[PDB]
């Protein structure tokens, strides 16, 4: 049974830690969402094939460009994440995350993940962006970004509702197998 | 206040888990190298100091001093910032750890083969050696997030939280700055205050160093030293003509361009700090 190392990267606003906790844990949204997700390892089944899935968070490292790559060696697949309700985080995919990942890991598959899908139709969120002359990131725009950066797959999800969450990690595994 | 209890519990429990993690790593992977029965690859034999860096120094600090200090503030979350301030000096050991990390990794992937993976299997360990070895890097980067969360559920004029936060943003900044400094080629003396690329700069207490990012003939990416200036010439300009920030008897010859407005603000403040210091 092969081992898979998956590293989650993206801006601080993206909810990387929430995504990981929601995926790995039962009854996710508790009274308190933890700041720390320790390196996780478990056997997962994808298409009737067992794999040992390793997950590493990078939360807290967003401002330290020489510390981040310390986590990159031997990575089998990256999740590059942006929030569907943060155009800033989306722009940093092409401007920050893709260049960095590709520099250190020329041949490692990338899954592009749009997080906070539950907020995309939230009136208050849309209005807050509108005040900054901004709009939530649409599916076509996300798809376009994925093709632009050569991601193996583009996927949208919500840590909160867990919609699309399982598929993110299934597809990360399939990108390696 | 309930929020405060959750944050403090997380800080303490993750500190305990971190200490346990370091102890596990040293009990297993390290012990096998120094005292184990199985053959050790020739390329890693007697090189445990490269592989594990100063992990033992880090463990001793947290186990003997820092965890005990945190547990003392267990029900005084407003005042836990003081702990980080008091022990600021000790966290410098993380600069050492981070600087050594690339060497550890290289030695593992090139010379260890499956030696550590076999130990992992034998000990029934969930964490690989690489998983343990990244933990200090993750930890030194998590403190500031926990202190930020505390800061938000406290009010202005009561804490020392902010002072603790300042320290814990400074430590990974200094580790990161040091990694950049090691890439400088073609170039004591003074403390490194800022580094960033402009149109790569290293601002020390009494020197200002200009570099250019290039690649070696070996393909290794580094900063080629180009020029240097001493503490004198300052030029304060923030605006251009609908563009990012550009700054410098004086002439127009001196041009420096920062990416964002916030980054521009830093350098101005920090250069001026060591202009009055040298005079």
């Amino acid at each position: 049974m092969q081992a898979i190392k998956c590293v989650v990267v993206g801006d601080g606003a993206v909810g990387k830690t929430c995504l990981l906790i929601s995926y790995t844990t039962n009854a996710f949204p508790g009274e308190y969402i933890p700041t720390v997700f320790d390196n996780y390892s478990a056997n997962v089944m994808v298409d009737g094939k067992p794999v040992n899935l390793g997950l590493w968070d990078t939360a807290g490292q967003e401002d330290y460009d020489r510390l981040r790559p310390l986590s990159y060696p031997q990575t089998d697949v990256f999740l590059i994440c942006f929030s569907l309700v943060s155009p800033a985080s989306f722009e940093n995919v092409r401007a920050k995350w893709y260049p960095e990942v590709r520099h250190h890991c020329p041949n490692t598959p990338i899954i592009l993940v749009g997080t906070k899908l539950d907020l995309r139709d939230d009136k208050d969120t849309i209005e807050k962006l509108k005040e900054k002359k901004l709009t939530p990131i649409t599916y076509p725009q996300g798809l376009a970004m994925a093709k632009e950066i050569g991601a193996v797959k583009y996927l949208e999800c919500s840590a909160l509702t867990q919609r699309g969450l399982k598929t993110v990690f299934d597809e990360a595994i399939r990108a390696v197998l | 206040a309930r929020r405060k209890e959750f944050i403090m519990a997380e800080l303490i429990q993750t500190e305990k888990a971190y200490v346990r993690d370091l102890r596990e790593c040293m009990d297993t992977y390290l012990w096998e190298m120094t005292s184990g029965v199985e053959e050790i690859p020739p390329g890693i034999v007697n090189k445990e100091l490269i592989i594990f860096g100063n992990m033992q120094e880090i463990y001793e600090f947290h186990n003997n001093i820092f965890l005990k200090e945190l547990e003392k503030y267990e029900q005084l979350p407003e005042d836990v910032g003081h702990c980080f301030v008091t022990w600021a000096d000790k966290f410098q050991m993380y600069v050492t750890y981070c600087k050594n990390k690339p060497d550890s990794t290289q030695l593992i992937l090139e010379h260890a083969g499956s030696y550590f993976d076999e130990i992992q299997q034998r000990h029934g360990l969930a964490n690989s050696i690489s998983s343990y070895l990244i933990k200090p890097v993750q930890r030194i980067t998590k403190y500031q997030l926990l202190l930020k969360e505390l800061l938000t559920c406290c009010e202005e004029g009561k804490g020392e939280i902010k002072d603790g936060l300042e320290v814990m943003l400074s430590v990974p900044k200094r580790a990161n700055d040091a990694m950049h400094l090691s890439m400088l080629e073609g170039f004591s003396q003074g403390e490194l205050i800022l580094q960033e690329s402009f149109q790569h700069l290293f601002l020390f207490e009494m020197s200002l160093v200009f570099s250019k990012e290039v690649k070696d003939s070996s393909g290794r990416s580094k900063y080629l030293y180009k020029s240097k200036l001493f503490t004198s010439e300052l030029g304060v300009t923030e605006h251009v003509e609908g563009d990012p920030c550009k700054f410098a008897t004086s002439d127009n010859k001196i041009v420096l361009k920062a990416s964002s407005i916030e980054n521009k603000q830093d350098w101005i403040k920090h250069i001026r700090e060591v202009i009055q210091e040298r005079t």
